[PDB]
């Protein structure tokens, strides 16, 4: 109608097209939520690949944005729903922490704190159908520490011999038994160390598997 | 007439009304609810539109033909009816093919799914489907270079082979191949997953449940299409070649024709009534 | 230590007794003989579309037609509510926004979130574009709410259990408000901008003097986190909305709670609260996708606004009192009369 | 020395909150009712207005 009204309408249309273009660009992104109890190797994982840290990387033409909220030391349930709708949760746990108590002792193990955090995030109402890539870092240091000291310090009800393979298998079993949504989500467990160069490949494989299984569910085949 | 045309008309009208209602409900749900607006549902809704066009244009004239045992609408209307029947049925079958192909790409190429899959792809698939329908329906209008009481498609051998293979047999082969590859991919993904013994047994039970579910799904998908359209195209292929050797009973021919036509009624149930998103959308809108 | 704890206990008991002494009559008894508001029925006059992710905050401008909305698609969008036109679309450096504010002069907007930064954008430039004017970084937790006092002062609440008054020109914290033990989730300036109330996850509300930076009063009647807070237009009372499925009204001078707005069939949390122009109506957004209009004097459900398919995250009444805006997780804004 | 300092800070904050003067709840409720009655007419959401005066139709 009026010249100013027409200019406003054209401005709004241009803004609309820019917004839809930005949405199209951002839809071609795989969003990952990075978590872990303390510093259990998150930084190592990020190197291998304010208040929230964003790491963007493209692997095999697939773009990933990973959001780390470790420095956010507040009430998690006040913002955890902000990450509803991520493709996957990358949860990092240090295998060497089975004997270390904590930053402040508080007679609670670092491994038990990690297990509690994993249980809470895995069975969170916002992530009923979100998959978890479970990185178990520091396997070399864990092997040394299990050579020197028993695993019974962390898990008193342990019967296997003090060797890396079955100790790590028992730890993985303990972590994966915390999943109550066994018919809705899967846990992709990987033992990592500092020198490993296949972590990004493992994440890519887990993400492609998640995408394919979601498509199968949509087609009624899963 | 007194005891036969009434029940025949009642049954045919009930079928036509149910088909129209189902397809219209699917289209309305997709056009209303934003949770049903993606490429797959766009293909499904395009299939619903094609089946609705069937049930609105072709099915009434076919039902009148069935009840009166005679074509009363004239030669021009007979030609238009044949063209619409061919176009709409071909478009429906190739819509099934397009849905299968999109599912195959989504299951076998997650990278393409994330990066290069857009509603433009659904638009191109629908356009190609309708183009194939036009290509199958045009030769009768162009001449491909009688009985006034009956409306019958051309019985030329060349056009018979052309129409039957370009409308049902090549699509059937494509559907079989695509869903076989999809079945292999699904079986691989299901089997790749497989106290410790209790967890292992639970995982095995879940894998068996998923295998049975995918077998049931593909069985329903392929069996509906086959048991609806295969007898019709078998008859339409073998009958024109043995003109005098084999005769087709009228009752069996009518059963076969309407069995083929029931696919436009069963496709909504298969594609947008068994789907969880569609069920939730219906519950919300109701 | 222990003696100090006992003295603190005695002080708490003394405050409770002094507040119980003032409770002579109930607000329900005082308002029992007034005409009920009736059935309040509003209709969606406008629908604003263009956000592609959840909406977390909106704020009306002082002209009552321009509003700002913030969404996790990393977008700060300024809407003309009359024509539904979009005037600005600000690309956020961090997409994890949880609050936005409109300056009273209309020359600036602010936002913030999980980046712990309060970003101030200038809307009045020579070439007519929007550029980041300032970034306020001192907070060590997520920014939950912010409100301008003028073009150069802004008050923020943070998940680090702290509020802060910022001078925008220098970027420093002019004042820091401490005393909450949980994350501060909401913030409401008094009409004269001399005081402000804040609600936190400690199930407590606190009144702060802007000039002196001290907690005047503490109000504790909620049994869960306080998610929203709003000032009555008098400036002598305020309303708090918590996730115990209850809104509450507190009076500054009476120094206690007057009314509790709750229903048996309402069990979800309250995300946002606001008052009508006269303060007779209290509008509250809920997790169950609906907004409820309460009679603020009789505590009765006057009306329901049901037009969102996801959680109503925010709401705001215009300054002239003509319209109410709701913003939901379903990425749509709605203007109701 | 942090625990005793925090306890003393809480004690002085409690004293500052306690040494205030409060009015009656009946008086506060009467003031709220008076405000709502004095501004009841110019409240469009409480008092629906004709569409000719409605910017949102
Ligand atoms: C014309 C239409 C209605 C025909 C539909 C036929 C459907 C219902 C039939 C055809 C083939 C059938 C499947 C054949 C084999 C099996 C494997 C068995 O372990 C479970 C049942 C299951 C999975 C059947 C389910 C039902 C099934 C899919
Ligand atoms: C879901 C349902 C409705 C789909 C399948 C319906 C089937 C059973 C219906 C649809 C149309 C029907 C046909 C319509 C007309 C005639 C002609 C009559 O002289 C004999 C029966 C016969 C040949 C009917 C047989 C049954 C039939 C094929
Ligand atoms: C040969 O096919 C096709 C060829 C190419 C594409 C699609 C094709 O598929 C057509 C499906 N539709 C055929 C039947 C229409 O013709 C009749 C319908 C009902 C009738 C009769 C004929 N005759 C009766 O006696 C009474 O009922």
């Amino acid at each position: 109608l009026s010249a100013e009204d027409k200019a406003a309408v054209e401005r709004s249309k241009m803004i609309d097209r820019n917004l839809r273009e930005d949405g199209e660009k951002a839809a071609r992104e795989v969003k990952l939520l990075l978590l872990g109890a303390g510093e259990s190797g998150k930084n190592t994982i990020v190197k291998q690949m304010t208040g929230i840290v964003e790491t963007h990387f493209t692997f095999k033409d697939l773009h990933f944005k990973m959001f780390d909220v470790g420095a956010q030391r507040s009430e998690r349930k006040k913002w955890i729903h902000c990450f509803e709708g991520v493709t996957a949760i990358i949860f990092c746990v240090a295998l060497s922490d089975y004997d270390l108590v904590l930053a402040e002792d508080e007679e609670m193990n670092r491994m038990h704190a990690s297990m509690k955090l994993f249980d809470s995030i895995c069975n969170n109402k916002w992530f009923t159908d979100t998959s978890i890539i479970l990185f178990l870092n520091k396997k070399d240091l864990f092997e040394e520490k299990i050579k020197k000291s028993p695993l019974t310090i962390c898990y008193p009800e342990y019967a296997g011999s003090n060797t890396y393979e079955e100790a790590a298998a028992y730890i993985q079993c303990q972590f994966e038994d915390l999943n109550k949504r066994k018919d809705t989500k899967e846990i992709y467990t990987h033992f990592t160390c500092s020198t490993d160069t296949k972590n990004v490949q493992f994440v890519f494989d887990a993400v492609t598997d998640v995408i394919i299984k979601n498509n199968l569910k949509d087609c009624g085949l899963f | 007439t007194v005891s036969y045309q009434v029940i025949t008309s009642l049954l045919l009208g009930t079928l036509i009304f149910c088909a129209v209602l189902g397809n219209a409900c699917v289209v309305a749900a997709i056009a209303l609810e934003r949770s049903l607006q993606n490429v797959a549902n766009y293909l499904i809704g395009s299939l619903a539109v094609t089946d609705l066009m069937v049930s609105v244009l072709v099915l009434p004239m076919a039902a009148l033909y069935q009840v009166l045992n005679k074509w009363t609408l004239g030669q021009v209307t007979c030609d238009l009816f044949i063209a619409l029947d061919v176009l709409c049925c071909t478009s429906s079958i190739w819509h099934l093919c397009a849905i299968a192909l999109d599912r195959y790409w989504a299951i076998t190429d997650p990278i393409d799914y994330v990066n290069k899959r857009t509603p433009r792809r659904a638009a191109a698939l629908i356009s190609l489907t309708w183009l194939i329908g036009f290509l199958i329906s045009i030769p009768p209008m162009l001449g491909w270079r009688s009985d006034p009481d009956a409306c019958t498609i051309s019985k030329d051998h060349g056009y018979t082979i052309y129409s039957t293979f370009g409308a049902f047999y090549i699509p059937l082969l494509l559907m079989l191949v695509l869903y076989g590859r999809i079945f292999r991919a699904a079986r691989f993904r299901i089997r790749k997953t497989v106290k410790n013994e209790r967890n292992a047994e639970a995982k095995r039970k879940m894998a068996l449940a998923r295998e049975r579910k995918t077998v049931k799904t593909l069985g329903i998908i392929m069996g509906t299409f086959i048991l609806c359209w295969l007898p019709f195209f078998i008859v339409a292929l073998v009958l024109p070649f043995c003109e005098s050797s084999c005769h087709m009973p009228t009752l069996l021919g009518a059963i076969i024709n309407w069995l083929g036509y029931s696919n436009s009624l069963l496709n909504p149930v298969i594609y947008a009534y068994f789907n969880k998103d569609f069920q939730n959308a219906f519950k919300k809108i109701i | 230590l222990d003696q100090l704890r006992q003295e603190a206990e005695q002080l708490k008991n003394q405050i409770r007794d002094a507040r119980k002494a003032c409770a002579d009559a109930t607000l329900s008894q005082i308002t029992n003989n007034i005409d009920p508001v009736g059935r309040i029925q509003m209709r969606t006059r406008r629908t604003l579309r263009g956000h592609l992710a959840k909406i977390y905050a909106m704020h009306w401008g002082t002209d009552s037609r321009l509003l700002v909305s913030a969404s996790q698609d990393g977008k700060l969008i300024i809407w003309d509510s009359y024509t539904t036109n979009k005037v600005h679309a600000i690309p956020l450096r961090s997409s994890w926004v949880m609050t936005c504010a409109y300056a009273p002069s209309g020359n600036y907007v602010a936002c913030g979130g999980l980046d712990n930064i309060c970003s101030i954008y200038n809307l009045k430039t020579r070439e007519g574009n929007v550029r980041v004017s300032r970034e306020l970084a001192g907070h060590t937790g997520y920014l939950s709410c912010c409100r301008f006092l003028d073009d150069n002062q802004i008050v923020t609440s943070s998940g680090d259990t702290t509020c802060a008054l910022w001078d925008i020109e220098t970027g420093q914290q002019t004042t820091t408000f401490t005393g909450h033990t949980g994350d501060v989730m909401s913030l409401s300036l008094a009409p004269d901008t001399r005081l402000f109330v804040s609600g936190a996850c400690d199930a407590s509300a606190k009144l702060w003097d802007v000039r002196e930076g001290m907690c005047r009063q503490t109000f504790t009647g909620h049994e869960s986190d306080i998610n929203a807070i709003c000032f009555f237009p008098n400036g002598n009372a305020f309303a708090t909305g918590s996730d115990d499925a209850t809104c509450r009204l507190f009076d500054l001078r009476a120094d206690q709670e007057l009314m509790t707005y709750s229903h048996d069939n309402i069990i979800c949390g309250i995300t946002s609260v606001s008052f009508s122009k006269s303060g007779r109506l209290l509008l509250a957004g809920y997790d169950d996708f609906n907004c409820n209009v309460w009679d603020a004097l009789k505590a009765d459900r006057a009306g329901v606004l049901a037009g969102h398919d996801n959680r109503v995250s925010c709401l705001g009444v215009t300054d002239d009192g003509m319209a109410v805006a709701t913003g939901s997780w379903d990425s749509f804004l709605k203007i109701w009369n | 020395t942090a625990s005793i300092a925090q306890a003393r800070k809480l004690v002085e904050q409690l004293k500052m909150e306690a040494n205030i003067d409060r009015i009656k709840v009946s008086k506060a409720a009467a003031d709220l009712m008076a405000y709502c009655e004095a501004h009841a007419k110019e409240d469009p959401l409480l008092t629906p207005v004709p569409a000719s005066e409605n910017p949102f139709r």
